[PDB]
Parts: C-alpha cells; structure tokens; sequence
RNA sequence: GUGCUCGCUUCGGCAGCACAUAUACUAAAAUUGGAACGAUACAGAGAAGAUUAGCAUGGCCCCUGCGCAAGGAUGACACGCUCGUGAAGCGUU
C-alpha cells in the first residue's frame, strides 16, 4: 500500500541541438512540478524556453527518467546522437527490449527502472548503449548534420485558416495553408513515436533508406575484381592497399587513371565483400571518394 | 477459436493473478501459475513468474527446483547453469542443489571441470555421502591420485573408524599396497591411539593377513595386549591359521 | 519620445550627446480523450431453520467526511490441503 512512482524533481534538461536553438544566451524557465510526463504519466520538472526570434515556446514533454531510458531529447522525442526516431534506431538495432502498455504495468516498470538508474551511476541510457556500440550500418547516410530549424517553426493559425485572422501581422502564428488531411503522415500518436510502432516518418525513412544501395555490390559472378571510381589520379595504390590491409590479404589493388578506377579484389570473398561495402559511396582517400561498382 | 482461447487465457490469467494478489505468500498459487505458463509453451513469462515468486521468498527450496526443473526440461542449458549458480551461491546448505547441479553437469552436461566447480562444495565441507559420491565420481573418471588427495581430505575433515577403513579399502583396490600400509599406521598412530577403539586394529590385521601371516600374528598379538570378545575372536582366527 | 548643443545654421529640419533595452502556458481557436451515474434492462441484502447487532483482518477496490473520528449491507471483495509407481545418490553382496 506504500509505492507509488517518485516525482522527479531536476535540472540541466537533455536536449537537441536543434531544439534548443542557435543564440549562446537563452533565457529559461523552470516549473518544479508544473506538468505531467506523457509516457509515464508522473509529474516532473518542466522547462520552457523560446529557441530563437521567431519560434513557438517550446517545452519539454516527457519526464527525465524517460527520455533518460531511450536516450532521446525531452521535446522532439528524437535521438540525441543521430537526430532519428527511436523506431529507426531500434530497426537498426536491437527491437527487443520493448515496454508495456498497460498502465499499472508502466508505471511498476518506469519505478523500476528509475531504481535502477538512482541506484547507477546516475546518466546512462542502460545497456542498450551497450548494444549501440556497432553503429554506421546504414544510419549515418540519412542522418542529418543541419540544424532543422523549421520544427520550431510556430503553429499554423486557426482563425486564418477560415480567413478570420483580426490580427494579421501582429498576430504570432502562422498564416499559411496547412499540410493534406488525407495524408497518412499526419497522425503522429506520441506514443507511437515513443514506442516505436507504426510511425509514418520511421516507415517513410526506412522505405528512403531501402532505396540506396549504398552496401549491396555483388555485381558480378562470382568475381571479387570490383572498380571504385571517382578516385582518379588523386587516390593511388598505396591507399587501396592501406583499406585493403584491413580486411585481410587483398589479390590485386591497382589505380587506373585512364578511366579513374581502382581495381580492388581479395582472395577471400567476405573480405572482398567487405571492401566493396566499404567502398561503395563511402569511402574517402586522399581527398578523392569512391564508388564501388563491377568492374 | 483463437478468440476464444485468448478469452480463456485472459480468464486464467486473471484468476491465477487474483489469487496471488489475494495471499502472496502462498507459494503454491506461484508454482501452478508457473505450470500453467509452461504447459502453454511460454517460457519467458513462466522464467518471470518464478522470478517474481523468488522475489516473494527466495528461502523455498522447491521454487528453485521448479524453476531449475522447468529450465533443464526444455534446451536453455545456460539458463539453468545461471539458476543452479543463483541458488549455490545463495543457499550453500541445501545438498539437494549440489546433487541436481552435479547429476546435471555430469550426465546432461558431461563437462569434467564441473568437478572443479564441485570442488566449491568442498569448500564446504559436507556431509559423508558427498564424499563418498565424489570418491565414486573420481573412480568414474579415472583417477586415483585425485582420489588419494580426496579421502586424505575426507580423513583429516570427517575423521572416523569407518573412514579410514574405507580410506584401506580404497588404497588396497587401487593396487597401492604400500600406500594402504601407510595409511594403516597412521590410522593406528592417530586414529584412536589412546581411545582403544579396537576395529582399526582389526582391518589392520585383516590387511596383514592379505599381505604377510607373522606381522597379523603380530598385530593380533598387540591388539589383545591393549585391550574386547572381537578382539580374542581376531586372536583366536590368528592363532588357528 | 523628452531635454540640450562653443552645431549646420535656418529659425522648419538635419546631425550629435544624455535618458528610456526585451511582454506573452504567446488563441478571439482547430484539435484530442475521458466521462456523473440518471432512464431502460441485467440485477438481488453475511454468519449450516427464520429474523438479525456488529468489530476486525489483506490490498493495483473505493465513496461521504476537516479527520490519527465515524459512516457507506458487518462498505464491497477475499476456501481446500495419510500409500504405491519411477528416477538420482549413498553403503553391503
Ligand atoms: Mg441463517
Ligand atoms: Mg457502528
Ligand atoms: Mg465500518
Ligand atoms: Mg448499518
Ligand atoms: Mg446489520
Ligand atoms: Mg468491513
Ligand atoms: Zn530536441
Ligand atoms: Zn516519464
Ligand atoms: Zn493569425
């Protein structure tokens, strides 16, 4: 009769880059137990700022112990390390460690793990991290490297909208047309994006991210002589053999800059294998990149 | 029919949840829980349910035999390795853990080092029949040194008149008959030197008999000169062979 | 915006100086999900004859109450564990 979830009660919020805007000095405020968390249904400390000149209010969304769990930033519900969906990241991953859905059963597993977290040393996103040590299978080529600032681009005004905006430039919101209502991006449960199930963005980014060869190869038969081109007179040998060396022992590695190929091929053919995923749209030697195709 | 079984099984769930929430410490409500669990091939939620139910109370003997039941019964070889390490390390004084671990690494498992791990009840120091299991154990695996340093443990942590009389035993069936004499005089040196207790004296004598009829005449003729009715029966069997 | 210039110099203004330096859960909304328990219907008041006073005990069951009080049908809910068959280990033959 005596448990119930702890309220977390903290500072210093984990966010993105891009969330937390450009200016060095931002103002910043704090509730101390001001909303709840929207996973995990306790209440915690919730910070709201302004990212910039003309952005929304943002504001933290889920609690500490959460976004602490999946390593993902408390507003945009999105990797800290790579700025993806957590239903990517656990595609690319591991996809077993799931959560219930029930809520007596959330709340018992969510004080577990805050538990198990104040009992750790008191930052680690469990030992998922240490199942997230193989990384740049194929998430770092979609990944982003700008700040997206157009999320924090203010809401769309509903009074423009019927064409009844009375403020009109003063007004704050924005007077724009809207995205379709029939597309299928536009439902977005929080706590599917939490979850990871059946998110529309994760489903379009994973169909993108099929869509680029960027590690199949394997275009001729049975034959480990692959050609990388865009190396030219820039990248030599002995760079095709220094890649070459870590797979192993390599047959033949020869630069071409009659037609700018490098022909690389290996005795193994995993290794020629590995090489020809290496070098397929990825590789950079010597200031030239090379794209691995049969040669 | 799968929404019928699906109702069913919430139904059972519901009872068997009930029940538990009704009286916790009931281990059996834990124990068909975990049957039913298993019997419907869900391996993972019965691994939980015991889980929580040694949670509950992890003094029970029979939820870690269950449970240790339940993993060896299907192919999670190393789950029940975890279990039976869980449960050695929490309740060394259990020696039904140590005989279902040992019969599981040694016939299922066929591992020798686990006679090492064995050597972690040794540390122990057990009752007899753990020794004379490992003595058999050893005789199993072929190993006689091994087995001289076990029952020279065995008698100098449980000495007794028996013991050292199967430590004879032992010498003498393992060819070691220098071994087996030596053992007998340091028997007869220590093992009831002053207390008289007249039955090493006598395997003494029977070993002397197999071995050489004067130093059994001899031994015989000492034994009735220290002292029982077994005794002048021993010097009565002398003097007549 | 106010006030003043060893100003430019018209008498209007320019230029400079000084003061004044960061509001908003930013909506007059669009949305989204939860529901009093009333109508009907299901429904039917503990203790081995009947009519019944009750105090508890347990917790992912609550309500009225300012309650460490008292009520809510005792607030409701909360029963079935002495021989053989095999297997393993131990000692004798
Ligand atoms: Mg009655
Ligand atoms: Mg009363
Ligand atoms: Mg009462
Ligand atoms: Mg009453
Ligand atoms: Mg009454
Ligand atoms: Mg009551
Ligand atoms: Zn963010
Ligand atoms: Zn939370
Ligand atoms: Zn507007």
């Amino acid at each position: 009769t005596y448990n119930r979830q702890n309220w977390e009660d903290a500072d210093f919020p984990i966010l993105c880059q891009t969330c937390l805007g450009e200016n060095p000095y931002i103002r910043m405020t704090k509730e101390k137990y001001g909303k709840e968390c929207k996973i995990c249904a306790r209440p915690f400390t919730v910070f709201r700022w302004c990212p910039g000149v003309r952005m929304r209010f943002k504001k933290t969304e889920v609690c500490q112990t959460c976004s602490k769990l999946k390593n993902v930033c408390q507003t945009c519900l999105l990797d800290l390390e790579y700025g993806l969906p957590i239903q990517v990241r656990d595609a690319g991953l591991s996809f077993k460690d799931d959560m219930p859905k029930s809520d007596v059963n959330k709340e018992y597993y969510t004080q577990n793990m805050e538990r198990e977290i104040s009992n750790s040393d008191g930052t680690r996103p469990v030992g998922m991290l240490g199942k997230a040590t193989s990384t740049s299978d194929m998430l770092l080529k979609l990944a982003r490297t700008t700040p997206y600032y157009k999320r924090n681009r203010p809401h769309i005004c509903s009074f423009w909208v019927k064409g009844e905006c009375k403020r009109g430039e003063e007004c704050p919101y924005r007077h724009e047309k809207p995205t379709d209502p029939d597309d299928p991006l536009a439902d977005q449960n929080i706590k599917d994006r939490y979850y990871g199930i059946n998110d529309p963005v994760a489903d379009k980014l994973l169909k993108r991210a099929s869509t680029m060869p960027r590690l199949d190869p394997p275009e001729d038969k049975t034959i480990t002589t692959l050609y990388v081109g865009g190396l030219g007179d820039t990248i030599t040998e002995t760079d095709l053999r220094n890649h070459f060396y870590q797979f192993g022992e390599i047959r033949t590695i020869t630069v071409v800059q009659r037609q700018q190929c490098a022909f690389i091929q290996f005795a193994t053919r995993q290794a020629a294998e590995v090489a020809a995923e290496k070098s397929f749209n990825k590789l950079i030697v010597n200031g030239r990149r090379l794209n691995v195709k049969w040669g | 029919d799968e929404e019928e079984l699906n109702d069913y099984k919430l139904r059972k769930r519901k009872t068997f949840e009930d029940n538990i929430r009704k009286n916790r410490t009931v281990i059996s409500n834990w124990i068909k829980y975990a049957q039913w669990e298993e019997s419907l091939k869900e391996i993972q939620r019965a691994r939980s349910i015991y889980e929580r139910a040694l949670d509950v109370d992890y003094r029970n003997i029979t939820l870690w035999l269950k449970y240790a039941e339940m993993e060896m019964k299907n192919r999670q070889v190393n789950h029940a390795r975890n279990i039976w390490d869980r449960a050695i390390t929490t309740l060394p004084r259990v020696n039904q853990f140590w005989y279902k671990y040992t019969y599981m690494e040694e016939m299922l498992g066929n591992v020798a080092g686990a006679r090492q791990v064995f050597e972690r009840w040794m540390e122990w120091q057990p009752e007899e029949q753990a020794w004379h299991s490992y003595i058999n154990f050893e005789l199993r695996y072929k190993e006689v040194d091994r087995a001289r340093t076990i029952y020279e443990r065995f008698v100098l942590v449980h000495p007794d008149v028996k013991n050292w009389i199967k430590y004879a035993r032992f010498e003498e069936k393992h060819a070691y008959f220098a071994h087996a004499r030596k053992v007998y005089e340091r028997a007869v040196e220590f093992f009831g030197d002053e207390h008289m207790d007249e039955h090493l004296y006598v395997a003494f004598a029977k070993f002397e008999e197999n071995q050489k009829e004067f130093e059994r005449v001899r031994v015989i003729y000492k034994y009735a000169l220290d002292r029982a009715q077994e005794l002048f029966k021993n010097y009565t069997i002398f003097e007549k062979k």
